[PDB]
């Protein structure tokens, strides 16, 4: 009913614009406020760094099994996803990836298994039927490191304990504002490449009680970091993706609009000469 | 030969159709409006030597005549579904 209905849809196909294009904007600045987040991150991140570089590559190098290698058996993961829909294609690109190089390591016979983080992964690798050992989701904004500590924990406990030989971490970085890509990268062992120094280790550390607890210590507060940074960044990468998500949602629904009222239109003016040459033909 | 504005004629057939009281058709067109434009496009043709021969009376041989037409036709709104187009 173009006289009765049409007028209607017009009206919500605009709301709904209107409300996209309010999204565009929030996600906008809560991207800029995760990227303020994200820079605060790093910088404890490169001290701990720095600081473990010195105690592994010191003049008198000591051996641990977060840090040595070992052969491969299992083959661990662990992944980021949102909370919330939109933001395009993000979380099945990364899905995608990381069911790509876990059939790369199936084809080799080894077994493989999954932590999550946010409830998109839980669902998707459910339906995929992957091993799955810990969950955790519900951060939304302001996600926690607290929260974090278990997955890391129980992954931990696999790693050293000999059911997993290989860690990862699967998240997507914030290039930049326009672009983002999904990486994988490997926390256990610890693959940084060595690094060489004199006044390091020769005014060395006075170490209380010793130095073999510290780094221990060091070593999982290290890669408990790691993983919250990974995070963050994600969350500022699927906030860029939202954004752009709801301009293009946005000018399609420009797009449709103009359409609908060419229709509209045309429909106006035809019940009109409908009804006046039934009026004039009554006329007779 | 190039017709300018067909859609032009159209709108003038109204006019004289609509004074004679003729009922109109779909939007306001009469229903011989097909009708107009078909016998002044069929006539652009390409006739055989012998038509050209019968009509010229036997003064010129083998040679086809033709007439090639270019109408134009406008349309609101870029929409190509209109009656008249």
């Amino acid at each position: 009913a173009g006289a009765k209905d049409i007028r209607s849809k017009i009206a919500s196909v605009q709301n709904t614009q209107k409300i996209t294009k309010a999204m565009e904007m929030v996600a906008a600045s809560k991207m800029r406020k995760s990227q303020d987040r994200m820079a605060a991150s790093r910088p404890y991140a490169e001290t701990m760094r720095k600081v473990i570089g010195h105690l592994a590559h010191g003049n008198l190098e000591y051996k641990h099994p977060y840090l040595e290698d070992r052969d491969v058996k299992r083959v661990g993961y662990l992944v980021v996803s949102t909370d919330r829909g939109l933001a395009g294609g993000l979380n099945i690109n990364l899905f995608k990836k990381l069911l790509a190089e876990m059939k790369t390591w199936t084809d080799k016979g080894v077994q493989a298994d999954l932590a999550m983080i946010g409830s998109k992964g839980v669902s998707f690798f459910n339906s995929v039927g992957g091993n799955v050992v810990a969950q955790v989701t519900g951060m939304g904004d302001n996600p926690s490191l607290s929260e974090l500590i278990g997955p890391v924990k129980v992954m931990l406990q696999a790693y050293d304990e000999g059911r997993l030989d290989k860690l990862y971490i699967v998240s997507n970085k914030f290039i930049n504002t326009m672009s983002q890509v999904p990486t994988i990268s490997q926390l256990l062992p610890l693959p940084a490449s060595d690094d060489d120094d004199l006044k390091h280790k020769s005014w060395d550390y006075l170490y209380e009680p010793d130095p073999k607890a510290l780094l221990d210590t060091l070593l999982r507060r290290y890669v408990e970091s790691q993983v919250y940074q990974g995070v963050v960044e994600n969350l500022a990468s699927e906030q860029a993706a939202r954004m752009v998500a709801m301009k293009a949602a946005t000018d399609n629904g420009g797009s449709l609009i103009k359409e609908l009222q060419l229709v509209y239109n045309k429909a106006r003016q035809a019940s009109i000469t409908q009804e006046l040459t039934e009026i004039v033909s009554g006329a007779a | 030969i190039i017709y300018d504005d067909l859609s032009k004629q159209a709108v003038a057939y109204r006019q004289i159709s609509l004074l004679l009281r003729r009922p109109p058709g779909r939007e306001a067109f009469p229903g011989d409006v097909f009708y107009l434009h078909s016998r002044l496009l069929e006539r652009a043709a390409r006739v055989n030597a012998e038509y050209v021969e019968a009509f010229t009376k036997g003064e010129v041989k083998g040679k086809t005549g033709s007439l090639t037409a270019l109408p134009i036709i406008e349309t609101q709104a870029g929409d190509v579904s209109a009656f008249v187009p």
